[PDB]
């Protein structure tokens, strides 16, 4: 009886810690993605003044 | 001035020219002995007996004094005679044309003259070289100068004038190549 209770205790805690790392991952890896989305647009524009001396 | 060449040098050409410019200077004299040794630079390469004779080495040292007599005794300043003697005496003579060479640089170094060079890719139109011309005198306006021009570069419509030992870059290649690598390291 204890051993199937304090397995479910610590099954429990487990579980909860991979929800809240998977809430936390794709939050932090959408963030990456909007800044190298922001990063992407910032180089297209300096790509532009290039070509502006070029021409 | 000073009696003080403008630069010292060790090596055997640089330490001869420096005695005989401080000697020369000291008494009175360095355009004299300028004229002689430009005469010899001159018929080093003109005479092709004399340079035989100044690199021959198994010659005598009595023999070398005769023939230098030979050539001239007079019209050569007495720095000059003792010079040639000493050369003569230190079987340094195969040297005496660096030696003359590197005089007349100096001597040319204390020659207010210079020359300035400028370097633009387009061809400089006559009106627009007269403002180049403004341009330098205004910024040096205490010294006269003698302009050269020389178009063949890689440059656009930028100007580098050379001075002697100065090196000044106005081109707008450098401008260019600038903007592009500052742009890069924006760091956004």
């Amino acid at each position: 009886a204890d051993s199937i209770n304090n397995f479910l205790a610590n099954e429990y805690l487990r579980l909860q810690s991979h929800i809240t790392s998977r809430a936390l991952n794709i939050l932090k890896q959408a963030q990456a993605y909007e800044t190298m989305n922001q990063a992407a647009l910032l180089q297209k524009l300096i790509d532009d003044a290039t070509s502006a001396i070029d021409n | 001035p000073g009696d003080k060449p403008p630069a010292i040098e060790d090596s055997i050409h640089g330490k001869y020219a420096g005695v005989l410019f401080s000697s020369a200077s000291s008494n009175k004299s360095l355009n004299k002995v300028a004229e002689d040794m430009k005469y010899f630079n001159q018929l080093y390469k003109e005479s092709e007996v004399f340079k035989s004779f100044l690199n021959n080495v198994s010659l005598k040292r009595n023999q070398q004094r005769d023939i230098i007599s030979a050539l001239g005794k007079t019209n050569f300043n007495p720095a000059t005679n003792n010079l040639l003697e000493t050369l003569i005496e230190n079987k340094r003579l195969d040297s005496l044309p660096k030696i003359a060479e590197k005089y007349m640089d100096y001597y040319r170094i204390l020659n207010k003259q210079e020359s300035i060079t400028i370097i633009s890719a387009q061809e400089l139109t006559a009106a627009e070289k007269q403002k180049v011309e403004q341009g330098l005198k205004k910024g040096n306006a205490n010294v006269q100068f003698t302009v050269v021009y020389q178009v063949d570069p890689a440059i656009l419509g930028g100007l580098q004038m050379y001075s002697g030992n100065n090196f000044l870059d106005c081109s707008l290649l450098s401008r260019v190549n600038k903007l592009k690598t500052e742009i890069a390291k924006i760091s956004f």
